[PDB]
């Protein structure tokens, strides 16, 4: 079970290898340009980041 | 799940040598490139940190998906005393000046 | 070899004209020949994202834009005075790759 | 949602058992009088098996498992 | 405390339980009993279950091997450390089991010289 009977097939891609690099959370993440957090992580970061409001 | 102790015992004298392990573990997966050679489960050394942290003898600190700890004089002496390794080792948390 | 090309970027305007106007200047105080400064074009990454934390409320949006300014200068001079120039103590927020072709 | 609705099936039925049991004794060859083992038998020339793992005669399934290949002559 | 093969073999068998391999279960205990790789563990004196320690015996005379008994086991086995919560719960080991290799080459006493002697004679 702990070793016998996973790991049988490809199954490293799904949505839950992925998860907020701040929160740990799997949710409304951002993938564009690699960042990769969340909506209201990035929101928070945006301005330490480099992106700016202006349009 | 396995429960060693030599294995433990081996994690000790790394973070002794070090002030913190730097080994990424997974709990699913038994083996990750920097888990290897250090065959312990995540969730063993995180529940032996939270039963440290419960009896308390160590610092720590925690930012974005990682864990930064820091040993003191009071965990150098704890790691010293139980586990009769001797001070032969230094140890790494205050090289230099 | 007189073949060099040096990458200039930066999210800020300001400092990349700073720069690129000390290189010349360092290039051209000297007895030297320079090209000016081959301006790329600007790279506007464009990010959107919903305002709110939830599914409550307006759709209201955020478009995030970051620009990145990057220009390319050709040296046609000795290594020595290039190794030199590239280490004069740039201002911050600037990436520079110095390349000798 | 609703929760998991897994506590009210599968009636009439009962877990697979196992048998609890003390020392692994009997599991090895042991048909000498004494319970000892003798030279005849040959050990694997491979590095991947145990050298205190020894072979064992089941009347079923194998002595084995966790890679599930049967290691009888057959 | 006074010197004696009892009291090096207390400290004999608790560096050979705790350290370089454990196994307080059957396999890696057994898995080494069938090594013939053991060569002293906690026993007793005046055996009333003679047909292991002849056997045992045997086996070791075979390659000139000895061993040491002390009476009364049960105070060894509460003395080899696992007296867990202090004296509650109590776990039940008697005897002590040896692993592979007593001594390395690279670490010298002279714990491992009487235990020679005392197996050649």
């Amino acid at each position: 079970g702990h070793q016998q009977l996973y790991w049988s097939h490809p199954r490293k891609f799904g949505q839950g290898s992925r998860s907020c690099r701040v929160c740990s959370n799997r949710h409304g993440l951002i993938r564009k340009y690699g960042l990769n957090m969340c909506r209201q992580c990035f929101r928070q970061y945006a301005k330490d980041i480099g992106f700016i409001k202006l349009d | 799940m396995l429960m060693p102790k030599k294995n433990r015992i081996a994690i000790y004298e790394l973070l002794f040598k070090e002030g913190v392990m730097v080994a990424k573990k997974d709990v699913h997966m038994p083996k990750h490139p920097e888990l290897a050679d250090k065959n312990v489960p995540n969730l063993h050394v995180m529940k032996a940190m939270q039963s440290l942290k419960s009896r308390g003898y160590v610092k720590e600190q925690f930012a974005w998906r990682h864990f930064y700890w820091y040993l003191t004089n009071e965990g150098i002496q704890y790691l010293r005393d139980y586990l009769h390794l001797p001070p032969e080792i230094v140890p790494a948390t205050l090289r230099r000046s | 070899i007189h073949r060099i090309r040096i990458t200039l970027t930066s999210r800020n305007v300001k400092s990349l004209e700073k720069v690129c106007a000390d290189l010349i200047r360092g290039a051209k105080e000297k007895n030297l020949k320079v090209k000016g400064p081959v301006r790329m074009p600007t790279k506007t990454l464009r990010i959107t994202t919903r305002k709110t934390p939830c599914g409550e409320g307006s759709k209201t949006w955020d478009r995030f834009q970051m620009r990145i300014h990057k220009r390319l200068i050709d040296l046609h001079s000795p290594s020595e005075i290039v190794k030199q120039i590239t280490s004069i103590s740039i201002e911050p927020g600037v990436e520079v790759e110095v390349t000798i072709a | 949602k609703k929760r998991k609705k897994k506590s009210y099936t599968t009636p009439k039925k009962n877990k697979h058992k196992r048998k609890k049991v003390k020392l692994a004794v009997l599991k090895y060859y042991k048909v000498d009088e004494n319970g000892k083992i003798s030279r005849l038998r040959r050990e694997c020339p491979s590095d991947e098996c145990g050298a205190g793992v020894f072979m064992a005669s089941h009347f079923d399934r194998h002595y084995c498992g966790k890679c599930c290949l049967t290691y009888c002559f057959n | 405390g006074v010197m004696d093969v009892n009291t090096a073999l207390q400290e004999v068998l608790k560096t050979a339980l705790i350290h370089d391999g454990l196994a307080r279960g059957i396999r890696e205990a057994a898995k080494a009993l069938d090594k013939r790789q053991a060569h002293l563990c906690v026993l007793a004196s005046n055996c009333d279950e003679p047909m292991y320690v002849k056997l045992v015996e045997a086996l070791c005379a075979e390659h000139q091997i000895n061993l040491i008994k002390v009476d009364d086991n049960k105070k060894l086995g509460e003395w080899v450390g696992l007296c867990k919560i202090d004296r509650e719960g109590k776990p039940r080991k008697v005897v002590g089991c040896s692993c592979v290799v007593v001594k390395d080459y690279g670490k010298e006493s002279q714990a491992k010289d009487v235990i020679e002697e005392y197996f050649k004679c």
